[PDB]
RNA sequence: AUCAGCUUGUUGGUGGGGUGAUGGCCUACCAAGGCGACGACGGGUAGCCGGCCUGAGAGGGUGACCGGCCACACUGGGAC
RNA sequence: GGGAGACUGGAAUUCCUGGUGUAGCGGUGGAAUGCGCAGAUAUCAGGAGGAACACCGGUGGCGAAGGCGGGUCUCUGGGCAGUAACUGACGCUGAGGAGCGAAAGCGUGGGGAGCGAACAGGAUUAGAUACCCUGGUAGUCCACGCCGUAAACGGUGGGUACUAGGUGUGGGUUUCCUUCCUUGGGAUCCGUGCCGUAGCUAACGCAUUAAGUACCCCGCCUGGGGAGUACGGCCGCAAGG
RNA sequence: UCGAAGGUGGGAUCGGCGAUUGGGACGAAGUCGUAACAAGGUAGCCGUACCGGAAGGUGCGGCUGGAUC
RNA sequence: CGUGUAUGUGCGUCCAUGAUGAAUCAGCGGUACUAACCAUCCAAAACCACCGUGACCGCACCUUUCGGGGUGUGGCGUUG
RNA sequence: GGGGACCCACAUGGCGUGUAAGCCUUUACGGCCCAAGCGUGAGUGGGUGGCACAAACCAGUGAGAAGCGACUGUUUACUA
């Protein structure tokens, strides 16, 4: 759950963490690890592509079976629900009957011992990936794909995931966490159940070291920025810039969504906030 | 709530004889089985205050019965508490 | 091991003959688990009070069940998942 | 209790000194407890009693005089 | 309708989408701020989301008290009648202590249809920082914690024994006119309304569900303000208690 | 060794005073007001939160020590 | 670490022991293709009885001086 | 605020280590203890010297208020 840390030092007074009692193994599988490195917020070209992030704690990579489609009709027990920091959620390894173990996203309330099926015959216990032909309308879903068989991309937020609304014709309607409705094929791949670590939103950061570890760099406010560096720069004292806030990269607040996407016709309306 | 099968099993198995039912031994046995079972239930169901009232009432009743057993005979009290494995 | 009353309403798009195989296949899970006893009677094609699921009529089937709460809950979970069924419930035949 | 914990010779035993007399009265060595909500330790007031006044009684108030003790002798100590 | 979790239903409001359909719709003691001519109101079809369950529903049931009611499942407490098998002084109340607790309020993270403090306008008045109208932010909903106060009333602590009745309701045992249908008649215990003796009370009034006549223990009061306030102590992150 | 007086240093209690401020009561009489007592012209009161020179107003929940029908 | 000598343990290809395994002909899953039997619920081609009366034919009363119209019954027909 | 140096006694004391030897066995590069040997702090008494016994070097000044900034952090290399 959530465990709050006692104030031993003035720095870690407010630090509270979601204790990971949901851990079973501590040393990740060495076979599936691929060579990875912190890119430092920089491309191969050497320029800093995005500031406020980079540096920190070098970490490893592991392949997740996001698009599980190659093998079907075989069951798998939950091997060990381990901790992968490269995601907000957790990964629970599976012993499939063919002996080919792949990592998958651990759904909410998953504990070691449940049997998971991936295919048409799969039931409604969480972790079962199956096309929309075999799912009731109205069930909460996660790790949702966009086409019948091109790899799953969406619905992997910890705690709130996409909810299926209804099927009409050959197009299916999906409700977004933002409260929006997206039209998607009735043959895409989607799983059942919410994603775990819902209590992760109750994490309290704590200090700056954790944050350089996590990746982000300290944020430099524009009002003290130099005027050449930023439109908010300059001033003798504290000033807001004398104009509406603007990213120093030229454009102010506003529309950024370029229309006319191939899935733009597959969207009914855009998000509305604070209702 | 206990039903006929296990309840008659308990009353006989902790009974002094095959006919007596209201003996303090059988009474404490029924109270203990009830409290462990329904405490297991309340480990899942948290905010059942109306049932925690039953917990407290049955526990005070139990405490009175155990006090009576200790008063009437130390040996039987010790035998009962040792056979059920509790603290007091 | 308590007597239960269940009624199932099916979509009228299915013919009357298929109901019996469908219901017996549905309740085979209880038949094979607890060694239970059942009774089945059928009457359908009644005009509904209002539109339900954009439908105007249906078929009624009532079964008397002497089984386990786990078994009846399993039947409910397996059956309400079906799309051809509309509305179902389970009650207690005894005092409670 | 608009005072909840107090105490370290403090508590208990043994061995020594001590005093007219027993005794942590004093010393050494052993153990950790005694007193505590049937009001401890703290705070304010005040010499106690036979008596006096009041009240049918219960009770309340009080310690003039006398008398039975207690404590002091400008303040604090000590000893022959 | 005792409590908790889950699943599920319909009506209604609002919003969105698409027809039809035209210059008004909403409003009060009267009118104007409000939305319309960019197509409102009205009305039909569909969808979305949130809250709460009209009739049954009552001076009726349960719970110790706050309180509790759309169905379904799951688990569970309390109470009642008969047989009376068994335990054989285990009973009662309970200072300090501990647990539950209307609404509002606070933190975190979600939800948020309707309603609605605060705040804007429009209206009345000499005057409105109100009563009225149009809007609507907390809150009202959910989960975890908190505060622990109400005219928290039956303004009456609990338990036991005794003391005339009449009239309704609910639950269960029996017996007899006996159709053996019948609130038929009778006996019994529990709960809950109304009116009434003796009695008590200063009076209103209570009257077997006592404020009657007693027993056991517990809290509270000693003229009105000051004042349920200052200081001190305890709890609470704070409001505060 | 003990030992009264004296001096070092910080904690409690009793206090006395202290600019100014907060609150209360008594004066008598004046302005601002209509609060409550009759359905006091918005039924009252209680708990609570917000608001306003002021009595008060509103929201939510509770009682009738509320009158008609 | 890396190249060679050859003798000693010593092994099959060209003999053949072992372990097995697999691509061929002849039919069956009381389940249960097709005329029924026993038990149960409902109703399409309206028979009997009552009631409501699109509309029609009218008997008696009320109503404006008579007219419209309203009230009870009969003969069907059944908006239903 | 108190003690801190040296010597003696308590003390052939306590502690660690561990030989000979002893105990044992799945017998070995084996477990238990361990006289002897080695190392060893701590305290209480008695006495002694100096002005001064953490005497050298090394090695926090403390307390009371109020302003800003929550704190650790980074910067005007070469005036802050
Ligand atoms: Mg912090
Ligand atoms: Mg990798
Ligand atoms: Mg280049
Ligand atoms: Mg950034
Ligand atoms: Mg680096
Ligand atoms: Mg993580
Ligand atoms: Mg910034
Ligand atoms: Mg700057
Ligand atoms: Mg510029
Ligand atoms: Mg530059
Ligand atoms: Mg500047
Ligand atoms: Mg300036
Ligand atoms: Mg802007
Ligand atoms: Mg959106
Ligand atoms: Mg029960
Ligand atoms: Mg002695
Ligand atoms: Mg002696
Ligand atoms: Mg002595
Ligand atoms: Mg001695
Ligand atoms: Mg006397
Ligand atoms: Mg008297
Ligand atoms: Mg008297
Ligand atoms: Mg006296
Ligand atoms: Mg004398
Ligand atoms: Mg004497
Ligand atoms: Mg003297
Ligand atoms: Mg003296
Ligand atoms: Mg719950
Ligand atoms: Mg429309
Ligand atoms: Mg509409
Ligand atoms: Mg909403
Ligand atoms: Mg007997
Ligand atoms: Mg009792
Ligand atoms: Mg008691
Ligand atoms: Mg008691
Ligand atoms: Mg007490
Ligand atoms: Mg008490
Ligand atoms: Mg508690
Ligand atoms: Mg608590
Ligand atoms: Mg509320
Ligand atoms: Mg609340
Ligand atoms: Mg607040
Ligand atoms: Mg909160
Ligand atoms: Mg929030
Ligand atoms: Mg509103
Ligand atoms: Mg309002
Ligand atoms: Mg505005
Ligand atoms: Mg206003
Ligand atoms: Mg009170
Ligand atoms: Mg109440
Ligand atoms: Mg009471
Ligand atoms: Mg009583
Ligand atoms: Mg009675
Ligand atoms: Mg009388
Ligand atoms: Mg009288
Ligand atoms: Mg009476
Ligand atoms: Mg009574
Ligand atoms: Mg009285
Ligand atoms: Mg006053
Ligand atoms: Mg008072
Ligand atoms: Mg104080
Ligand atoms: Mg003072
Ligand atoms: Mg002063
Ligand atoms: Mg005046
Ligand atoms: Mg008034
Ligand atoms: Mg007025
Ligand atoms: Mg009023
Ligand atoms: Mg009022
Ligand atoms: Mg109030
Ligand atoms: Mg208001
Ligand atoms: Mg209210
Ligand atoms: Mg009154
Ligand atoms: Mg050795
Ligand atoms: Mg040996
Ligand atoms: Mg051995
Ligand atoms: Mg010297
Ligand atoms: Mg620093
Ligand atoms: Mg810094
Ligand atoms: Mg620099
Ligand atoms: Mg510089
Ligand atoms: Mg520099
Ligand atoms: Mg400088």
């Amino acid at each position: 759950g959530i465990r709050k840390y006692k104030p031993t030092t003035p720095g870690r007074r407010g630090a509270s963490v979601s204790d990971f009692a949901e851990i079973t193994r501590s040393t990740p599988e060495k076979s599936l690890v691929r060579p990875l490195h912190g890119k430092g917020g920089r491309n191969a070209h050497g320029r800093i592509t995005t500031r406020h992030k980079g540096g920190g704690h070098k970490r490893a990579y592991r392949v997740i079976d996001f698009r599980r489609h190659d093998k079907d009709g075989v069951n798998a027990k939950v091997a060990h629900i381990e901790y992968d920091p490269n995601r907000t959620a957790n990964i629970a390894l599976l012993h499939y009957l063919d002996g080919e173990k792949r990592y998958i996203i651990a759904p909410q309330g998953l504990k070691q011992g449940d049997v998971i099926e991936s295919g048409a015959n799969a039931d409604i216990k969480p972790g079962n990936n199956l096309p929309l032909r075999n799912i009731p309308a109205g069930t909460v879903i996660h790790a949702v794909e966009l086409r019948p068989g091109g790899g799953a991309k969406l619905a992997r937020s910890a705690g709130v995931s996409i909810q299926l609304l209804g099927k009409e014709g050959t197009y299916a309607a999906l409700r977004m966490p933002s409260g929006e409705i997206r039209r998607v094929d009735v043959r895409c791949r989607a799983t059942v159940g919410e994603v775990g670590n819902a209590e992760q939103s109750n994490i309290n950061w704590g200090k700056a070291g954790r944050m350089r570890w996590k990746g982000k760099r300290p944020t430099v406010r524009g009002v003290v920025m130099n005027p050449v560096d930023h439109p908010h720069g300059g001033g003798e004292g504290k000033t807001s810039g004398g104009r509406h806030p603007v990213s120093p990269w030229g454009k102010p607040e506003g529309r950024t969504r370029k229309p006319n996407k191939p899935s733009d016709k597959l969207i009914v309306r855009r998000r509305r906030t604070g209702k | 709530a206990l039903t006929a099968e296990q309840k008659k099993e308990i009353l006989g198995q902790y009974g002094l004889h095959d006919t007596d039912t209201g003996s303090p031994e059988a009474q404490v046995a029924l109270l203990t089985k009830r409290i462990q079972d329904l405490t297991e239930h309340l480990k899942v169901h948290k905010h059942d205050h109306h049932s925690r009232r039953g917990l407290l009432l049955l526990v005070g009743r139990r405490r009175r019965l155990l006090k009576y057993v200790a008063q009437v005979d130390v040996a039987r009290y010790r035998s009962l508490i040792e056979r059920l494995g509790l603290r007091r | 091991m308590r007597p239960y009353e269940i009624m199932v309403i099916l979509d009228p798009t299915l013919d009357e003959r298929t109901v019996a195989p469908s219901l017996e296949t549905f309740l085979n899970v209880i038949r094979k688990d607890g060694g239970t006893v059942d009774k089945v009677d059928i009457w359908g094609r009644r005009r509904l009070a209002y539109e339900i699921a954009k439908h105007a009529e249906g078929i009624y089937a009532v079964i008397d069940v002497k089984a386990e709460p786990a078994t009846v809950s399993e039947l409910d979970r397996q059956l309400n998942l079906n799309e051809s069924v509309l509305r179902t419930k389970v009650l207690r035949t005894d005092k409670h």
